[PDB]
This record gives structure tokens, C-alpha cells and sequence, in this order.
């Protein structure tokens, strides 16, 4: 009934072995499969019946188990491999899948370029406030706090994150706090405290 | 316990079908006997063309090692396995060991009937080796007969 | 060559029933094959729906059987899906998938896909952005485009003459049911930039 | 489910494709008897040539094509339409045979007029092209035989 | 259980007849049924499986069908080899439970053939008399046999299976009395009922 | 060439334990097939106990699962049925038969079975019979009288003389002991022998 897939998230260099779990709540049997999804894509079936490949798919993937323990093993990582993995239960329907599994092609860790900037001319106008605070290029785990007048701002914020590079493997993060126009000026400074490995100590920015 | 048993029912079906494969390859050569000194006409019958059998034995001889290959291919079932595919490799045995007699332009009729017709009244020189090979197949085909009904009776027993 | 192709309408109103309809050629679905649908919304993972068989038979996924039914138009070599009464969980990317036996005989495994198609449910209409100057104060400098809809939007940069930098973040929706974004760019503080915005059902541009 | 009742779902698909399985083994054979086109048995166990005397072997060929019609009159809801059509396509080849006897059904039947009756990747049909295609059928006999017995097995959940 | 009810228990039927006997089973068996006809003191032969496939050697005239719920065995017209019992099977799992049977009697009136034998003496040094009534193909009886002297309680009867040609039964109804009771009584009488008889009586002395 | 033969005490005491034993001749219950024991009551039906296959696994009525045990001698070709704790309800003509799948493949049927043995539970002591005359169409007779268990064979001219003979059923005396008897019709021409034989397999015995 119950599919978990062991990792959610994997950092890993090309060249590296990955090993992906799965787990079933009961007895599949071999009746399981996996695939590779690279994003905007069909799940690509790698392995069926939880060993055999699929005619194509090169020799560095392999799976082995039976009985409620699967595993799913790539050795010599590719650039190619850059995808979400889902096993698949194919004893019953419904046919669950796994969790899923991102396979982050991993670089050392980077430190971000952290800026602010103020609500526009042109959006005070419009009765919103939109204070856009950026980070870039970092090694994607961050935690980002609004703070106007040192007041710990909580639910007016929403963040984006972009897609993994594909030449230098980082990430840049969005976090845009919206308030009232009635709001916005009642403050005089509004700072955005950055905390990360990267990082010895938080780094804000903050204008007036 | 449905889990175990999908798996269970599968995998004796598999068998039993790798054996019935077999035994109808097998009755290959027992359409092939019908062939002896045979050509076809136009209704469709068979009319004689006596003692011309060297390409319809090659081909009972081709067909004896592909159920040789086959067999080889293949739980608890060891035993009768190993006994037809060794009984396999002595009809091919004896069929390679009797050229002389059914290796030459034009074999004869007489020696052909000897080597793929059942029941042939005058057996010497392979057709012992196919009826013993018969009946091996039929000891497997009924062991995985059994093998299967096996797995299928564990549905419903309680 | 066996092709899947997935149509219908992408917008869907809450409470409504959602269509889709599977093109498949290479391959009769009244000859063999179990036929179904799977489904994954953006972000998160895959979900079966239901599946059938040219004999009749059709089977349901539990958490959806009262809303869903499949047909098959056995002369039109497709099969439906219908949806009723959607809420915005069920915005998702939906596919039609063949199942096989492969190289061995059960259970059946999925292995020819539709390229999929994206369905949103939602009850907002065709709202072109306002987009709005943020200042700078390395440097950086950007656009906001908030309050469009629906999703496909194109941001550039000097019209293509500055790509290096450029980070497009991904449309983020508000609690007003439109998306919003930002798009900003690195540049050294002695160069001291018009961004275009195109929202293809409808037009805009800033400088 | 109903396991009693699932069980003879699997048995009767079981026996279907057994005997599906059957004709197969027998389209098989008779690609064994195309590679002993020209062909005698020799001592250490390979096929030497000799050609042109090939009049048995396509007989032999001939039977073994009118028990693949027989064991498919002997043979179903969805398999019904697709055994008819297997069925059919083994009396083409039947009677492409014996409609080209002055070729295939006289003294000396030369390496070639065989190999464009049994042998498939000849440059063809004496009998190749119904042989092709009985072929064709029952795999697509075989594909819907197997699916039966996946489908009643499924029915176990 | 999933019980088997056989719905005759007892038939009587003439030669040439037809006989049908039926099964119901609570749930549904599919055709994993069987019947088997068994003659007086063997084993159960197998007729039908599969509940309608018949077992090679058994005649044509036999003949089973049956849906997954109930079943009917049909044997076309009769002859006097079919007198046994006959029982269901169901196989489809374990305890493969048997039906309950059904007695097949074959049906032309005949008269007995009757005898008597007095106590012999190597009996009557052992200090036991048992007389014995002989009745010879007789049917169909259901005889009331009353010994005199009348008394009741020192007889026992048997009596055989029918006749597997001609149709027909036998009876033994055996007074035990004492040697001292013997000697005692001059008369010694084992009256019968029937109807292949115009009027009725079997004594010595 | 299938043949089954059962043996064994035709006598158990009530608490005892029940054992008999099949021989197979024909077959090799370690080959294939299933084995089982059948029991049939005297004037009831038919009733199964327990069945095993040569793979080991091995099935019981549940109704007796408390009270039986059957074992396999391959190197015999033999096997065994050990009942526990008889009751005069256990009294009995006991079978063993094979399970066969025949022409099809599922399930198996009991296509060979023994003569089958009768098996009477009581407390009471084997006794030999006595047989008196029964002096002289005519009918000579014999008396077998109070013997214990049933099982007891009768003839004329060993087998020679068929015809005509009739054998009555053993009758249970409130003695505790069995009677029988059994006669034949000849001509009134051949007065002037006839010499039953009176078997009782548990005591030995002869006319």
C-alpha cells in the first residue's frame, strides 16, 4: 500500500555511486519499477520488475530486491542523470510511486550576493508594497527573515527559488514581503537578515 | 496470502510452458516421420518419392539440438530436467553416430524410418532414443503440471 | 511507433468537470494493453487515476473514484477522461500511459507516455501585469511583474543583449489567484537597463 | 475477490496459451527445417551440403503446417477474432505450398525453390510471405493469450 | 463449508428410465465437481469430472452439467448394473466434501422362493437353536415376518443388496431360542407378507 | 498399472490409536500426485481425512486436525494414517486414493483408490465363528455365528462356484458378537457335496 523512497534530496559529483531506497509497507514481490524524469518530461522507465533493464538504458543503472527492499544504483554519475527518481508499485493498483528522489549535481559551498531594493514609485502609486530582497549564486538550503523596524515579520512573505544552474550548478533565491500602502510608510527601515553555511554571521541589507 | 502467490503462479506457468515448447518441437519429428520418402501434390496429399531423406533427417537432427538448447534453459524439478536433457543429447547422439547410414546422398527410406518414426519395426539406429526421450517428457511435463496446480490449490485452501 | 497525445482544455473553473481526451496511434487499444492515466502536479510527484481494458473491465483510483469515469471510443482509437468537480488540488500536468507485459507475463509495467498536458484550476481571468522599477541602490537592478494571469510570461534584458547574470525566477501565485515574478541581473556599479515583459495573452512592456 | 472463481479465469487463460505456445514451438520446427535446406548430416555433428534433394524436407514442412491449422480449429472471448485470423493465415500457407508443387513437390527439389517457401529472409514467397505472416498472427495471438492470464491474475489484487 | 446438499436421497426407477440427481452448493465451485457411482461394499468408481468431462471407460449414457451453484447428474435411460449410491464431490478446496448420497433402486414384480432349515445338531450341543426363514428373489419388500410356536424378540433379519441383472433382493430372519426351549415345542412357524403371492406360512416339527 | 492396497488391525480399542498402512503398487508416490485416506462410516457417506504431495506439504480435514498424523515411506513407496483417541464413531471402511489432474490442470480427483479395509472400534476380544449345517431347486446354507469384527469371507468351492450364491450381512447380536449366513441354489440331482469356507481374516478359520 505504502511506498518511501529513502533520500529526498541527493548532492552528488559526476563520477560519484548513488544508492536510492525504497520501501514498501508489504510484500510486493519483484513487482516494482523506477524511473528518470528530467524536468518538463515524461517518467522514462529505467528498470522493471525491480532488476531488469529497459532496452537502452545504459549498463551504470541497476536495481536488486524482493520482498518490501528496493534498491536502485547508479556508479559513474553523468551530467545525463540530472533528475527526479521514482520507483513504482505495480503489484495492485493503485499503482503508487515513490516520493521521488532530486539528484543535485553538487559544487562546494558558495557564498551569496545579498541585495535589497525599495518598493517603486510606481508601485506605491498602486496601493501595494512590494520589498524584493535577492541572493545569489549560493551553494539551496537558506533561511530568510523579514524584518521592518526590527519587528519579526511572519506570513506577509513569499520566496522562489531558480532551477539548478547548468554551468555552474547554484541557486539564487527571491523573498518579496507585500504590506499595505498604508503600511509600507509607516516604517522607516525595512532589512532582510540572510542565515547560511556559507556565511559566518547573517548578512542584511536594508534601506529607508 | 495473495503477495506470495502471484509471484508463485507465475513463475510455475513459466516452466510449464518452457516444457510444452518442448514436447510439441518434439512432435515436430513425429510430423517429419510422416514425411519419409513423401513429396506434396496438388491436393494437398502426400505422394511417394521413395529414398531421398538425407535434408528431412538434417532437420530432425536440427530440431533434436534445439531441444537440447532448450531444456538446458531451466526448481525441484532439477532431477527430471537434467534426466530429459540428457536423454535429448542421445538422441542427437545417435543420430550423428549413424551417417553412414543417414549421411549419404540419397538415404534410404528403410534407415530413415529407423531413426524418427516411432513404433518403427525394424528402432536401431535413433528411434529407441526418441520414445525414451517421449516418455522423459512427459515425467517433466506432468511434474510441472502438478508444480503449477500446486500453486494454484494454495489460493484456496485454508 | 507508439504515440500518446493528450487534448483538452488547460483552465478549468472550481466545481466544473474536467475533459481530456488521448490521441494514440501505433497501437489499437481495442487489440490489447492496459490504457490509463497518471497525473503529477507541478512540483510534486506522480499520481495514478484509473485504467482500462478493451475487454470492459476499468478500474479507479480509490482517492478519486466518485468523480472520475473513463470512455474509450473504439473508432476513434481514444479514450476520455472526465473529471467532476475540481478544486485546485487537481491543477496538474496529465498524462495517457500504455502498460505491457514486457519481457515477461504480470504485471503489466508503464512504458510508452504522452508528452502530457498541464491543467490549472482556478477562477481568475486574463490579467496583463503591471510591472515595476526596482532601483538599485557589483550591482544589482531588476523588474516585478506581479498581478498577470495566466502563467506563461517572458522576461528579457536590453532585448537579448544581457543574458549573463540573468536570473528569471520561477512565477510565484498570490492569495489573489495571479502569479508574480522577478527578474533581476548583476552588473558592475560604473555602468550607472530596460527590461521587456511579454505576457502572451496579453501585452505590456516597461522600461 | 472471488477466488474460487479467479482461479479457472487462470486455468482456462492457462490452457489457451499453452496451447497457443504449442503452434508457436511448431512455427519454430519449421525454421529448423529451413536451415537443413541442402543440407545432411554429417560426423562431428555439423550440417554439411548437399544440395538439390529437398522433397521430404518441404513434406515435412507441409505436415507440420496442416497440424499448426488443426491445433487452431482445436482452439476465448477476446481471442476469438484473433484465432480466426491466425487460422486463416495457416491455410494461406498450406496452400501456397501445395499450389506450387511442380517447384516444391517433384524429384530434386532444388536449394532454392525451398528456400523461397520455409526460409524468411530469403530474396521470395513460394511460401515465405504466408509463413511471414502466420507468424505475424500468432504473436499477436500469443500478446492477447498472455494478456488473458495477466488479467486474471490481476483480478487476485 | 460451503456444504454440499444432494437433493434425492432415495430413487426408485425402471430400466430405461431417466434418472436425475442433484447438488447444490451453498457457494459458488465453478465446475470443480465430481460424481462417483459406488456399488455395494467397493470403492466409489468416478463417473464425471470437471462436472460434465466423463472419465474415459465410463458409458456414454452418463452425463453431468452444472453451473458455479448447483449441478444435476443425468444418466439416459437406465439398466439394472446402475442400481448403487451416488455422491457428489466438490474440489475446489479442502475437506473436499462428499454429498450425502443418493440409493438408485431398480424397478417387473417377482415371487419368493421360500425355504426353511432346522437348528443342526453340532448347533444344539452348544446349547443354541436358530432356525432360519429363507426368502429367494423376492421384490420389492419389505416383508413383516412373525414367528410362532406366536412370540416377538428372538428373531433377526437380513437382508441382501438388490441384483445387478435381474433386479432382485433376499431375505434371512433367524429365531434364536435356547436348546430347553427347542425340544419343548412341537411347532415352530415364520409367517410372511408379499405381493407376488396369491396367499400366504413355513413350519417343521 | 496403479494399484493401492490398504492393512492393518482391523481391531482398536476406544482411546487407542488408529494405524494403518497403503502399499502402492503401479506408481511412486514420490514422483507425483497427491495421496490421501477416505473413511466411510457402514451405511453413511463418504468422509476425507488428510492428503499429502511428495514435496512435503501436507493438508487435514479440520474437523479430526486434532487427532491425525500421516507419514511417508518413499523407500517403501508406502504411506501411513495415525489416529488418535478413537470413538466407535471412527468405525469405519477406511480408504487411501490418488489425486489426479487427469485431463486438465486444475484441481486434482481421485481417479485410483484400495479395496478398502474395515476397521470396528470397541473393547470387545476377537472370537473365532462356529459354522453348523443347514441340511437338505434346493438351497444348502451355513451358519457363521458369533464371531467378532465383521470382516469375514464366505465361498463355496473357493471361487468355482459363483452362480446362485448369495451372502447375507453380518448381523450385530445384543451378544456383542456378529452372525451371517449364506447360501445358494443348486439342482436336487447332485444330492448324493457341498463344503462352504468360512474365512475370518483377524482368527484363522475353515469348513
Amino acid at each position: 500500500i505504502q511506498l518511501t523512497q529513502s533520500p529526498s534530496f541527493l548532492s552528488a559529483s559526476v563520477g560519484d555511486r548513488v544508492t536510492i531506497t525504497c520501501r514498501a509497507s508489504q510484500g510486493i514481490s519483484s513487482y516494482l519499477a523506477w524511473y528518470q524524469q528530467k524536468p518538463g518530461k515524461a517518467p522514462k522507465l529505467l528498470i522493471y520488475a525491480a532488476s531488469t533493464l529497459q532496452s537502452g538504458v545504459p549498463s551504470r543503472f541497476s536495481g536488486s530486491g524482493s520482498g518490501t527492499e528496493f534498491t536502485l544504483t547508479i556508479s559513474s554519475l553523468q551530467p545525463e542523470d540530472f533528475a527526479t527518481y521514482y520507483c513504482q508499485r505495480l503489484n495492485s493498483y493503485p499503482y503508487t510511486f515513490g516520493q521521488g528522489t532530486k539528484l543535485e549535481i553538487k559544487r562546494t559551498v558558495a557564498a551569496p550576493s545579498v541585495f535589497i531594493f525599495p518598493p517603486s514609485d510606481e508601485q506605491l502609486k498602486s496601493g501595494t508594497a512590494s520589498v524584493v530582497c535577492l541572493l545569489n549564486n549560493f551553494y539551496r538550503e537558506a533561511k530568510v527573515q523579514w524584518k521592518v523596524d526590527n519587528a519579526l515579520q511572519s506570513g506577509n512573505s513569499q520566496e522562489s527559488v531558480t532551477e539548478q544552474d547548468s554551468k555552474d550548478s547554484t541557486y539564487s533565491l527571491s523573498s518579496t514581503l507585500t504590506l499595505s500602502k498604508a503600511d509600507y510608510e509607516k516604517h522607516k527601515v525595512y532589512a532582510c537578515e540572510v542565515t547560511h553555511q556559507g556565511l559566518s554571521s547573517p548578512v542584511t541589507k536594508s534601506f529607508n | 496470502n495473495l503477495t506470495e502467490i502471484s509471484k508463485k503462479i507465475t513463475d510455475s506457468n513459466a516452466v510449464l510452458l518452457a516444457v510444452k515448447e518442448v514436447e510439441a518441437l518434439l512432435s515436430s519429428i513425429d510430423e517429419l516421420a510422416k514425411a519419409i520418402g513423401k513429396k506434396i501434390k496438388n491436393d494437398g496429399s502426400l505422394g511417394d518419392e521413395a529414398n531421398h531423406n538425407e535434408s528431412l533427417l538434417a532437420g530432425a537432427y536440427t530440431i533434436s539440438t534445439l531441444i537440447t538448447q532448450k531444456l538446458s534453459k531451466l526448481e525441484g524439478l532439477k532431477e527430471k530436467i537434467a534426466a530429459a536433457k540428457k536423454c535429448s543429447e542421445e538422441f542427437s547422439t545417435k543420430l550423428k553416430d549413424n551417417h553412414a547410414q543417414l549421411g549419404i546422398q540419397g538415404v534410404t527410406d528403410e534407415n530413415a524410418k529407423k531413426a524418427i518414426l516411432k513404433a518403427n519395426a525394424a528402432k536401431d539406429k535413433g528411434v529407441e532414443e526418441l520414445e525414451k526421450l517421449s516418455g522423459s517428457l512427459e515425467s517433466l511435463s506432468k511434474a510441472a503440471k502438478e508444480m503449477l496446480a500446486n500453486s494454484v490449490k494454495e489460493l484456496t485452501s485454508p | 511507433q507508439v504515440q500518446l497525445q493528450e487534448s483538452g482544455p488547460g483552465l478549468v473553473k472550481p466545481s466544473g468537470t474536467l475533459s481530456l481526451t488521448c490521441t494514440v496511434s501505433g497501437a489499437s487499444i481495442s487489440v490489447g494493453n492496459w490504457w490509463s492515466w497518471v497525473r503529477q502536479p507541478p512540483g510534486k510527484g506522480l499520481e495514478w487515476i484509473g485504467e482500462f481494458y478493451h475487454s470492459g473491465k476499468t478500474n479507479y483510483n480509490p482517492s478519486l473514484k466518485s468523480r472520475v469515469t473513463i470512455s474509450v471510443d473504439k473508432s476513434k482509437n481514444q479514450f476520455s477522461l472526465k473529471l467532476s468537480s475540481v478544486t485546485a488540488a487537481d491543477t496538474a500536468v496529465y498524462y495517457c500511459a500504455r502498460s505491457d507485459l514486457l519481457t515477461g507475463y504480470f504485471p503489466y509495467y508503464f512504458d510508452y507516455w504522452g508528452q502530457g498536458t498541464l491543467v490549472t484550476v482556478s477562477s481568475a481571468s486574463t490579467k496583463g501585469p503591471s510591472v515595476f522599477p526596482l532601483a538599485p541602490s557589483t550591482a544589482a537592478l531588476g523588474c516585478l511583474v506581479k498581478d498577470y494571469f495566466p502563467e506563461p510570461v517572458t522576461v528579457s534584458w536590453n532585448s537579448g543583449a544581457l543574458t549573463s547574470g540573468v536570473h528569471t525566477f520561477p512565477a510565484v501565485l498570490q492569495s489573489s489567484g495571479l502569479y508574480s515574478l522577478s527578474s533581476v541581473v548583476t552588473v558592475p556599479s560604473s555602468s550607472l537597463y530596460i527590461c521587456n515583459v511579454n505576457h502572451k495573452p496579453s501585452n505590456t512592456k516597461v522600461d
